[PDB]
C-alpha cells in the first residue's frame, strides 16, 4: 500500500443532575441524565452501533443499552458513582468498541444543578473502506 | 464544589 489514512471523530459525553425538592419514597434525592452524543448534533449513528451505559450495581438492570440516538439514560438516585460507558462501532475489524469511565457526580442541596460536558476525540488509523465511509458520513 | 456522597 502506498497510501494510509487516519480518520478523526469527536464525541461528547456529559450529564445533568438536579436535586429534587422532595425525595421519592425510596430516598432518591436527585434526578439525573447522562448521554453520549456528537457535536453540532452530528449524526454519529453512521458509525455507532450502540452505546452501553454500565450503571452502579445498586441499580436494577444496571446494563443500559441504547441502540439508537439519543444515547442517554435518565434516572433518579441518591449518590454519585463511576459510570463505564462502552461505545460500540459499526466495524467488524478492531477496534470493536471504546470505553470511557464517566464520573457521574451529584451536587448538594441549595447549590446549582450539575451540568457537565466532556469532549473526547477518537482516531482510527487505517480503517477498512467500509468502516471508513461510515466514519466520514458523520 | 461540594458534591454528594458516592455509592462506595
Amino acid at each position: 500500500m502506498a497510501s494510509s489514512c487516519a480518520v478523526q471523530v469527536k464525541l461528547e459525553l456529559g450529564h445533568r443532575a438536579q436535586v429534587r425538592k422532595k425525595p421519592t419514597v425510596e430516598g432518591f434525592t436527585h434526578d439525573w441524565m447522562v448521554f453520549v452524543r456528537g457535536p453540532e448534533h452530528s449524526n454519529i449513528q453512521h458509525f455507532v452501533e450502540k452505546v452501553v451505559f454500565h450503571l452502579h450495581e445498586s441499580f436494577p438492570r444496571p446494563k443500559r443499552v441504547c441502540k439508537d440516538p439519543p444515547y442517554k439514560v435518565e434516572e433518579s438516585g441518591y449518590a454519585g458513582f463511576i459510570l463505564p460507558i462502552e461505545v460500540y462501532f459499526k466495524n467488524k475489524e478492531e477496534p470493536r468498541k471504546v470505553r470511557f469511565d464517566y464520573d457521574l457526580f451529584l451536587h448538594l442541596e441549595g447549590h446549582p444543578p450539575v451540568n457537565h460536558l466532556r469532549c473526547e476525540k477518537l482516531t482510527f488509523n487505517n480503517p477498512t473502506e467500509d468502516f471508513r465511509r461510515k466514519l466520514l458520513k458523520a | 464544589t461540594k458534591q454528594t456522597a458516592r455509592k462506595s
